């Protein structure tokens, strides 16, 4: 599922102004054309990968493709040192403060966090040594948080900064979101603005992180294909946009 | 500004000219009332600031400031201010105008050590603890800071001299508008004071980190730098002054047609607000980046022109020293709504109307003009589309007189008939001139 | 062949001191330090204008036509010409501009600014991307000016070109006007370049034919395979180039912290916010003397194409041409112009050779018992199989008479010839 | 143009070098002499631009007064409308400051009439034989020749007609004959 | 301008000079010292008078 | 000229952007790269005139 640029796959809007049926040539972080991404499957049939073994490195920014081109969200695990576990070799902690981007429920309610992950001293817990792997498994209001009840067996949750939920509304359509960092902090973009084809990234968050994150882990999660979101990474591209009537972009231009 | 003639005058720079259809420049046309429109928020909280334990460079503290409404009255009477230094922005521009966001950093540091922290120094505390932006429009300010206001100062105050990692001992430099990276804030927290270069391996790397510490540099008025970063985005405004301008009116109603200095929402300039027909936003552009419109707060849409949108062209002959005025590709209904930004003259002819002025034809509406069915062969002064002005036979001196419209009339060459026969006509000369 | 020759210029007043400077007084009084420019600017601009309209007007004079036949429904009779004859003889409106003059401006996308309420629309309408170079006049600082003539008068020019057509050129000197028709006046011009009078009496049908044919092939000609169409949309892109060039540029910030005087004026203090305006004002200043220049050289590229459509005019046009190569390819027969955006718009038809034939001809013919009676042909050779007389432009061997010879002296390469003699050479 | 702008500061503080030189420092003169040296390099090179442009409309205007030298002046012209309106007759040229003078002479019909002419005539008893004219019309009263510049009946001679092939338009005449078509 | 008004005036006057000739019959060889009046009258002639 | 005039530094410290970038600060930079910018943009615009 490669990126397109005649499709604008994967294009951040400018911020402020909503530019209208011409052109724009802009030197910015955008993603590289004919750049597959990184497939994640999570299994229907609990049944978890190794994701949270890697530590993919965060370079200038990640942009997802959600859902077709079942629709599950991802989880995502955001900071800026990466090692092993302790008493287990098993890799997959993150030191210091530690970005958690949280799809509870059905994927309806996300929960932003930014604190430090302690493993926990019980069996199949990170620092065990019967560690294998963490994971999120999946009315009345106390199941709007169930992703934070699964993350926090595994990890304690102690000194918190920032916390934040937002509401999504269910749907099946294509979906993108995007994290960049800068000077101002850690910027979420996202396609939810739902007018006309869309499939262009809008500002709607902003987590005041000021330190430099170097990673980020998906965390495997279980549901009991039927998942595939593909991370492309984002570089310092020049690109020639075209914006529509609407003032939407729909042709890009790798330059 | 006085006459059309004047302004005629001022511009091409002479007196003498000869006669023609000239284009003239504005000259009486100034900014009346003024108007202001800006949202409200609450305000900014700058307690952390001020308020608290001083930080220190090594780790400072960075607080971002977004949809809050600021004084900086308030803020500048806590401290004394020993020098600022501002890039692109004062803080007189810093007491005004909205941004997008208001970045502040703020530590603890020595007013003796102000060359450790200007543009282009070499030192360490550049290399490994601060390194400044300068990308957008910012001001460091040193001040002083007294104990009373809340301030104060625990623990060691310390920063980083060396980080290095790695066989080849790179140096873990600063990025600008970044801070030190953990594997040397690790370090330096175990690192000795007295600047001895210790090892350590953070995450299978070695490192290697060296710190000295300023914390008897300090006294009870603390000296604080605070770094302050603005940013502009228009049509993403949120920090904004609690003051609102002096002079300014909120309510536009009142403003429509005259030209007024609008402040609305950190952009300034001058304009002419009418209320027109024609919302993904607030502001509308053009395709050439110039604001041709905006929503209000309220149900209302005000597209703004220029001070000067209206081309006022001048019909002048040197003999008679008559003059007529023409106001290009625009209705004679509409004149009378913008009448003031014109001359002193004109604008005293259209208010007080009397229509005998104002003539539509098809180069715009003239003013100084009466309908006229005679026709001229030379054309010296032009409207286009075939028109021509025929100048009066009156002097000034007598008063003034107004202009014949409408003229250039065809040829129309000897017509022969042909009698589409066996035979033809001819037309040939009995008597003959000759023409040089 | 069509040719399009663009003689003029659109003319453009720029509003210099609202151009350079918002209205503020700052800015003003910053411009002082380099004189008085905009002064230089107005009279440069209002020169070059002015003597457009001048070149105009001279142009259109040597379209003076002082003997003219009115245009009917029948003209040409056989031959076709409703397509260049007015709309108003023919069915509808009492317009001039021919059907081919609407097919024309019909087909080239223009843009027309509307010089009576132009404001009052731009205004009326929001934002757009095919307009917004006419509503930019009005906030940028600038305005292109009306043609000197309507487009009645420029058709109303040309019809009375066409109607003279067929009469000018008829004898020697300008002062006479024949009335003759315009079959006729094709026949003798035919004739003119080397066809017998036998000929076309017998081939007058075909001859017809393959001129309407010529002038009806128009129709599908105003496509993008046509060169001289694309120089009429070429010439109207480079105007809203030079336009777009006027605007669009008060968008850079030549180096400035911003492309407004206000923003400068608010975020900097009293000494940078003159280098602030100083580095927008050069910018500006560099913007309106590039357009002057071009603007110049524009007037001379229009005043030389001027010229050339003079000449184009009063040699094609006006009568039949016999310079080879000037006006279209092969023999040229008979010229029409019309108005095009911008400049004239030329049809020379054209005699083209479809096929060729060899034949063996001699220089002339002599007597071998009189040597010094010898002929030569006139507008025509004396091809073999004896020798017979055709008329070197179509091949019909007609018999050799005194209406086609010329008495000459004798020449070595003559031939001789002792029977069958012609009735030149007969005693 | 280039007398007028040595007078400009172009944002220095003074319009000389010499009061720049003596009011401010070495590192703060450099600038404003820059400046100074700008404005006045930009000048210079518009000066050379706009007389560029210019000798390309001298050498065009040379070539149309070399070509209207060697035809008008010189030689009768016989073209339309490129040495003046009417006929021409004489042209004559003097010197103008910075170019030269052209008096063209033209013929010019004051009074127009209309009569009726004919493509040339035929006999009735010879179709074969007929005759057109020349430089002029056949126009009839029964036929004479005309100039055609000027209106005056002559009788028809054979210095103003040729013999011509026969046609359909060729007007009939069997009463009275010109001495051209008389036997 | 590399000339002098006098002798550019000379190239005019002998350029006055020779009016009436230079044309007189085809070639631009011979020169034909031919009045004034008779060089009009003869081009009045050509033109059709 | 369009040789020619690459090597010229137009006021600034350099005709090298990559020595007035090792040399200058940030701020000064885009001072002095502007002189150079400017004058290779006047090169071209004159060029193409
Ligand atoms: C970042 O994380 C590291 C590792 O979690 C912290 O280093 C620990 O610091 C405590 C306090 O002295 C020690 O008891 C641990 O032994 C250290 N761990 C390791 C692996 O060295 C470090 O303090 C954190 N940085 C902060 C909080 O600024
Ligand atoms: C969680 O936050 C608390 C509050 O700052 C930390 O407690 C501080 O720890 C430092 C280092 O041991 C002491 O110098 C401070 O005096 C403590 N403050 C208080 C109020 O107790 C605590 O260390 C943090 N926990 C982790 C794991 O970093
Ligand atoms: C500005 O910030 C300060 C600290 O960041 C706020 O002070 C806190 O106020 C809450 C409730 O008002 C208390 O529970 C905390 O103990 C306070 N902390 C400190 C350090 O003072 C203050 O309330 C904020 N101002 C406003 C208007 O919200
Ligand atoms: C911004 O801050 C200044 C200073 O704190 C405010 O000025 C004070 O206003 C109150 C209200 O009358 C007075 O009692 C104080 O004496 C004023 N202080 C000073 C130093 O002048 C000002 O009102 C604030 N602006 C807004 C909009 O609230
Ligand atoms: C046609 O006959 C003439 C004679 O009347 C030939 O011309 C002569 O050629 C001889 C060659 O020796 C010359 O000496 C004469 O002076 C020529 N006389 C004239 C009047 O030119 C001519 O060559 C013959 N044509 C051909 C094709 O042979
Ligand atoms: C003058 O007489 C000639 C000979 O009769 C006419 O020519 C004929 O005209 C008729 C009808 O006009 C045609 O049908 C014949 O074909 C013509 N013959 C030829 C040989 O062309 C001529 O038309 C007469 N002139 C006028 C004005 O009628
Ligand atoms: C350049 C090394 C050779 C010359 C050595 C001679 C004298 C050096 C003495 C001090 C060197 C300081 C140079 C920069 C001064 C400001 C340092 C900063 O705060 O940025
Ligand atoms: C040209 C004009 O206006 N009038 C002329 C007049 O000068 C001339 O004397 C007369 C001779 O017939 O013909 C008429
Ligand atoms: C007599 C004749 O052929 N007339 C036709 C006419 O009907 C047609 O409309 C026109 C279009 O080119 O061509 C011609
Ligand atoms: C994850 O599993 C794949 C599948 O075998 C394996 O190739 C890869 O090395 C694993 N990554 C780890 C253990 O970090
Ligand atoms: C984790 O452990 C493996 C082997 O146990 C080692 O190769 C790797 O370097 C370790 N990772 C870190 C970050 O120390
Ligand atoms: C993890 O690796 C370290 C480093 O060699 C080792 O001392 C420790 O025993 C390992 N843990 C396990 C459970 O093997
Ligand atoms: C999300 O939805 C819940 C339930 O309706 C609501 O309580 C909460 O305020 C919402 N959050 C936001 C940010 O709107
Ligand atoms: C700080 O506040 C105290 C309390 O009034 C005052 O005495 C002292 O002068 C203040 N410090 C300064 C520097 O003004
Ligand atoms: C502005 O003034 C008009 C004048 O009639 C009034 O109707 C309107 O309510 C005012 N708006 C305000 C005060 O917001
Ligand atoms: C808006 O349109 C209506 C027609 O429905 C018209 O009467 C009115 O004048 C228009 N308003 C403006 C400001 O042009
Ligand atoms: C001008 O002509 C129009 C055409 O009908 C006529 O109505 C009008 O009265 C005329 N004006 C004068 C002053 O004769
Ligand atoms: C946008 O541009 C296209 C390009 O052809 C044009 O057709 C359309 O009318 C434009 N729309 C607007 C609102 O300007």
């Amino acid at each position: 599922e490669p990126i397109d640029m005649n499709k604008a796959d994967g294009v951040i809007y400018p911020n402020g102004r909503t530019y209208s049926n011409i052109t724009l040539q802009t030197t910015n972080l955008f993603p590289k054309n004919g750049d597959l991404g990184t497939q994640y499957v999570y299994s229907a049939s609990a049944f978890i990968s190794n994701y949270s073994y890697y530590g993919n490195p965060f370079g200038d920014g990640i942009v997802i493709r959600i859902g077709q081109n079942k629709k599950i969200y991802p989880a995502l695990m955001l900071g800026s040192s990466f090692g092993n576990f302790s008493a287990n070799n098993k890799s997959g902690a993150y030191f210091n403060h530690t970005l958690l981007i949280l799809p509870s429920k059905c994927g309806t309610v996300f929960q932003v966090a930014y604190c430090l992950l302690q493993p926990r001293t019980e069996s199949k817990c990170p620092g065990n040594s019967n560690y294998v792997s963490y994971f999120l498994a999946d009315t009345s209001d106390e199941i709007r948080r169930n992703g934070l009840r699964d993350i926090r067996k595994f990890f304690n949750l102690v000194n918190c900064t920032y916390f934040e939920e937002f509401n999504v509304t269910a749907d099946e359509r294509a979906e993108w979101f995007g994290i960049v960092q800068d000077a101002q902090g850690v910027h979420l973009y996202t396609s939810r603005k739902n007018g006309f084809n869309s499939n262009n990234l809008f500002l709607f968050a902003t987590v005041p992180i000021y330190d430099k994150l170097n990673y980020y882990t998906v965390i495997p999660r279980s549901v009991i294909a039927w998942a595939a979101f593909y991370i492309y990474p984002l570089h310092q591209l020049s690109y020639l946009l075209n914006f529509d009537v609407n003032g939407y972009i729909t042709q890009a231009a790798d330059c | 500004g006085y006459n059309d003639y004047t302004q005629l005058i001022c511009s091409y720079g002479d007196f003498n000219m000869k006669s023609g259809v000239y284009s003239t420049s504005y000259y009486s046309a100034k900014p009346v009332g003024a108007y202001y429109e800006a949202h409200v928020y609450p305000d900014c909280n700058f307690t952390e600031l001020f308020r608290e334990r001083a930080p220190t460079i090594m780790q400072y503290k960075r607080e971002v400031f977004t949809r809050c409404n600021y004084n900086l009255s308030l803020l500048l009477s806590l401290v004394q201010v020993d020098e600022f230094v501002c890039d692109k922005i004062t803080p007189e521009a810093l007491a005004t105008g909205c941004y997008s966001s208001l970045t502040v950093d703020w530590f603890a540091f020595p007013y003796a050590w102000k060359s450790y922290l200007a543009i282009g120094s070499a030192d360490r505390i550049v290399r490994f603890n601060y390194n400044q932006d300068y990308s957008n429009p910012s001001c460091r300010i040193h001040s002083k800071v007294n104990s009373s206001i809340g301030i104060s100062y625990a623990g060691a105050y310390s920063y980083i001299t060396n980080c290095n990692y790695g066989a080849t001992n790179k140096d873990d430099v600063v990025k600008p508008g970044g801070r030190a990276s953990q594997q040397c804030i690790t370090g330096a927290l175990n690192s000795p004071t007295t600047g001895q270069l210790w090892a350590y391996n953070f995450g299978g790397v070695p490192y290697r980190v060296s710190r000295l510490t300023y914390t008897d540099h300090l006294s009870d008025p603390l000296d604080m730098v605070y770094v302050i970063t603005v940013k502009y985005e228009p049509g993403a405004e949120t920090v904004c002054p609690k003051q609102i301008r002096p002079d300014y009116s909120t309510n536009i109603t009142h403003l429509l047609g005259s030209c007024i200095s609008y402040d609305i929402y950190g952009i300034t300039g001058t304009g002419v607000f009418q209320l027109c027909n024609a919302r993904q936003q607030k502001f509308v552009y053009d395709k050439f980046d110039n604001i041709i419109g905006f929503h209000s707060d309220d149900g209302n849409y005000y597209c703004v022109a220029p001070c000067v949108s209206v081309p006022v062209s001048v019909i002048y002959d040197d003999k008679t020293n008559q003059y007529a005025t023409l106001f290009g590709s625009v209705a004679c209904q509409h004149i009378s709504t913008m009448a003031a930004q014109f001359s002193r003259e004109t604008r005293a002819s259209l208010v007080s109307r009397n229509m005998q002025n104002l003539l539509q034809t098809s180069v715009g509406c003239v003013m100084g003009f009466h309908e006229t069915n005679d026709t001229v062969e030379e054309c010296h002064l032009s409207l286009g589309q075939s028109l021509c002005a025929i100048p009066p036979n009156t002097n000034l001196r007598s008063g003034r007189s107004t202009f014949g419209l409408g003229s250039l009339a065809y040829n129309s060459p000897l017509r022969v008939d042909a009698l589409n026969s066996s035979e033809f006509k001819v037309s040939l000369p009995l008597n003959f001139t000759f023409g040089v | 062949t069509q040719e399009y020759i663009e003689t003029s210029i659109q003319k453009i007043t720029v509003d210099c001191k609202q151009y350079v400077c918002n209205g503020f007084a700052k800015c003003e009084k910053l411009l002082e330090q380099y004189g008085q420019f905009c002064s230089k600017i107005n009279q440069a601009l209002h020169g070059a204008n002015l003597r457009q309209d001048d070149s105009v007007r001279n142009l259109f004079e040597s379209v003076k036509t002082p003997q003219t036949v009115p245009l009917t429904t029948g003209f040409g009779g056989e031959f076709n010409l409703t397509l260049l004859e007015p709309l108003s003889v023919s069915t509808g409106s009492s317009n001039a501009r021919s059907a081919l003059e609407e097919l024309l401006f019909d087909s080239v996308t223009i843009a027309d600014p509307g010089y009576m309420q132009g404001y009052d629309d731009c205004m009326q309408q929001g934002p757009a991307s095919a307009r917004d170079l006419i509503c930019a006049q009005y906030v940028a600082g600038y305005k292109v000016l009306p043609p000197l003539m309507d487009v009645n008068m420029e058709a109303a020019y040309t019809s009375s070109l066409l109607g003279s057509i067929a009469g000018a050129g008829w004898t020697a000197g300008l002062s006479s006007f024949a009335a003759i028709p315009f079959a006729q006046s094709i026949f003798y011009r035919l004739n003119g370049v080397g066809i017998t009078q036998q000929v076309l009496s017998e081939n007058q049908k075909i001859i017809a034919n393959k001129f309407n044919q010529a002038l009806g092939a128009m129709q599908t000609g105003f496509t993008t395979t046509n060169e001289a169409f694309q120089k009429v949309q070429d010439a109207v892109n480079t105007n809203a180039q030079a336009l777009a060039k006027l605007a669009s540029e008060l968008s850079n910030t030549f180096g400035a912290i911003s492309s407004s005087i206000g923003d400068i004026i608010q975020r900097l203090d009293v000494l940078e916010q003159e280098v602030q305006i100083d580095r927008l004002i050069n910018g500006r200043l560099t913007t309106l003397n590039a357009f002057v220049a071009q603007q110049l050289v524009r007037s001379e590229s229009a005043a030389r194409s001027a010229q050339l459509a003079k000449d184009k005019v009063n040699e094609c046009v006006k009568s039949q041409s016999t310079r080879s190569g000037f006006c279209g390819q092969g023999t040229h027969i008979v010229s029409f112009v019309i108005n095009a955006p911008n400049g004239l718009y030329f049809m020379h038809v054209g005699y083209h050779p479809s096929q060729h034939i060899e034949v063996v001809a001699a220089y002339g013919l002599c007597d071998s018992a009189n040597p010094t009676n010898c002929i030569a042909p006139v507008n025509g050779y004396f091809i073999k199989n004896e020798w017979s007389y055709t008329g070197s432009s179509f091949y019909a061997p007609e018999p050799i008479t005194t209406l086609n010879t010329r008495y000459v002296a004798p020449q070595v390469t003559f031939q001789n010839i002792s029977n069958n003699l012609p009735p030149p050479l007969l005693s």
